[PDB]
């Protein structure tokens, strides 16, 4: 698209459409003011009792 | 005119199930023994209360 009669940052651009998910970071914003959930995944390597 | 918003709450560590300490209250105690007896010539063994 062309907009006529305007100047370089007088505009503001951005991404919207997403086909993927993102953890939930706090380093990122949130979407929403409530934000709904896609799914979730296990974190590996437990503990044991062994010795030294 | 921005605002951000922050929150934050607490939680009991995945871990305790191996990683605990416990405290008890303690109450009269029991008591037993073991013995050797000779007798008849020969080495017999008890236990009791
Ligand atoms: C061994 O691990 C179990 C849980 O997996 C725990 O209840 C127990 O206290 C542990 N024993 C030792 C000696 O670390
Ligand atoms: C068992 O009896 C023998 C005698 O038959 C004795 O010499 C020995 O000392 C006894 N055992 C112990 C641990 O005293």
């Amino acid at each position: 698209k062309v907009i006529n009669n305007c100047k370089i940052d007088q505009c503001h651009a951005a991404v919207t459409n997403h086909k993927n998910w993102q953890y939930n970071s706090p380093l990122v914003p949130r979407n929403a003011e409530l934000g709904d959930r896609k799914g979730k995944i296990h974190i590996p390597f437990p503990l044991a009792n062994v010795t030294c | 005119e921005n605002t951000q918003l922050s929150e934050a709450h607490v939680e009991k560590s995945e871990s305790c199930k191996t990683e605990f300490a416990s405290a008890y209250r303690a109450h009269t105690a029991s008591a037993s023994a073991k013995l050797r007896v000779l007798y008849q010539g020969n080495n017999i063994t008890v236990a009791a209360y």
